[PDB]
């Protein structure tokens, strides 16, 4: 069925959905549409495991099942920058505040 | 002393009170239903009271002030409240003796 | 599939479908690209998207539908956002 | 009103299939209008029930006294029996306006009194001791019923 995500990048956040089927590259192309962004200059990864271009969603870990569209997994990504690639940043959510004495 | 004659005319009026089209509101909340037959209700209903339980503490003794019934009243209305729904007419009918019963305590002060 | 960029109370920039995007009713208002808060923080942001997300996906659709799930203290700091934001 | 049980007196057995994850009561709207609470299902079970055709059920979270779907809508009429087979009745919740499911989770963990001790904007306060009731929601949904009627 299908996949919900986060490509989480610095302060950016990019929130699409694919289908369990498709793979690596196809992801890339949606990048490359709200960025505008070509495939090369873009190097996709998962817990930091550089994925493929050709690997299947489904085997990755993304399934229905851990991609849900109110829990939807994050899915950070490097740029290149002169044939050299960039370290894999992204600067986390702000915390929740403190619960209220009446909450508690 | 004096407080057990009118905590006494204060409830008795309630527990006689016929409604509208004649007939008894308070009827139902006089007796609490039997513990094995209605045991749903009593786990919800942390705190049970029948108006029998409240005539038993003012035969008794136990109310030392005319507040303290107020509070121990609006509790079986709570319950009422609780346990029951919006519609039904036990619902309807906490609302109606909640109303009631401070008008029979308007009537002292 | 258009997509606009909302912003925070903390720089953080949200990417969300434009379509999705839509089903704030204040938003809505502002779009008939750009759009920046300050009473919202990130936490708060994140979590609106994912019932952007969720909304549409589970909508009008007869297939039985999961759980909205919501942390303790983001509840209140969302109740405010769901009030702003409507819903 | 408009919505109350028909005492036809004949059965049908029906199956209270809870695709919910809370503790789902069911409301069975007597013969004149006294919502019932029959007992609860929690998440799964899937209790038969020994109803009537003409009769109404609808459904609620026994502890928020919530809005659930039976069948992807609001209420719930046991058709008469077929082939043998009893008549399901799958529950789920619905798609809420945040609103809601955040005033569920505030509502569910600030005590009905301390509901003003907190932190928030005015206007919400009084969306709080807003708490989903039966007969709002029904005699709302007799008032949409006579507004396309």
């Amino acid at each position: 069925m299908d996949v919900f995500l986060m490509i989480r990048r610095h302060k950016t956040t990019i929130f699409t959905d694919a289908k369990e089927s498709s793979t690596v590259f196809e992801l890339k192309r949606i990048v490359e549409g709200i960025l505008k962004r070509p495939p090369d200059e873009q190097r996709l990864y998962k817990d930091d495991q550089l994925l493929d271009d050709g690997k299947t969603l489904g085997e990755c870990g993304f399934t229905s099942q851990t991609a849900r569209p109110q829990a939807p997994a994050t899915v950070g990504l490097a740029f290149r920058a002169d044939d050299t690639f960039e370290a894999l940043c992204i600067e986390p959510f702000s915390s929740p505040p403190e619960l209220p004495d009446v909450m508690k | 002393p004096k407080l057990t004659k009118q905590m006494n005319a204060i409830i008795d009026t309630v527990i006689n009170y016929k409604d509208s089209s004649g007939r008894q509101l308070s009827e139902v909340f006089i007796q609490l239903p039997s513990r094995k037959e209605l045991p749903e209700y009593y786990e919800l209903i942390r705190k049970p009271v029948d108006f029998k339980k409240i005539k038993e503490r003012i035969r008794n003794h136990k109310y030392r002030s005319l507040g303290d019934l107020e509070k121990d009243v609006m509790l079986l209305c709570h319950n009422a409240q609780t346990f029951n729904l919006e519609g039904s007419q036990i619902y309807e009918d906490s609302i109606v003796l909640q109303s009631v019963f401070k008008s029979a305590r308007q009537k002292i002060a | 599939m258009m997509y606009v960029k909302l912003i925070s109370s903390d720089g953080h920039e949200f990417i969300v479908k434009r379509e999705h995007a839509l089903t704030s009713g204040t938003i809505k208002a502002m779009l008939s690209n750009e759009v920046n808060f300050r009473e919202i923080p990130s936490h708060v942001l994140s979590k609106v998207c994912m019932y952007f997300t969720y909304k549409v996906r589970y909508t009008n659709s007869s297939t039985e539908i999961p759980e909205f799930p919501i942390a303790p203290e983001i509840a209140l700091e969302l109740l405010m956002a769901a009030n702003f934001l409507d819903c | 009103p408009v919505l109350r049980s028909v005492n036809s007196r004949e059965p049908s057995q029906v199956i209270f299939c809870n695709r919910s994850p809370r503790v789902v009561l069911p409301v069975w709207l007597n013969f004149d209008g006294e919502p019932q609470p029959y007992p609860t299902l929690p998440p799964g079970t899937g209790r038969r029930i020994h109803s009537y055709r003409g009769h109404l059920w609808l459904f609620r979270d026994a502890g928020t006294h919530d809005g659930l779907l039976v069948n992807q809508t609001e209420l719930f009429v046991p058709s008469l029996n077929v082939d043998g087979q009893p008549i399901f009745a799958n529950i789920t919740l619905p798609v809420y306006t945040l609103k809601e499911r955040c005033l569920q989770v505030v509502r569910s963990l600030v005590k009905p009194e301390n509901y003003r001790r907190l932190d928030i904007v005015r206007s919400l306060y009084e969306d709080l001791e807003d708490h989903p009731n039966v007969q709002k929601d029904l005699e709302r949904l007799t008032q949409e019923r006579i507004a396309h009627q």
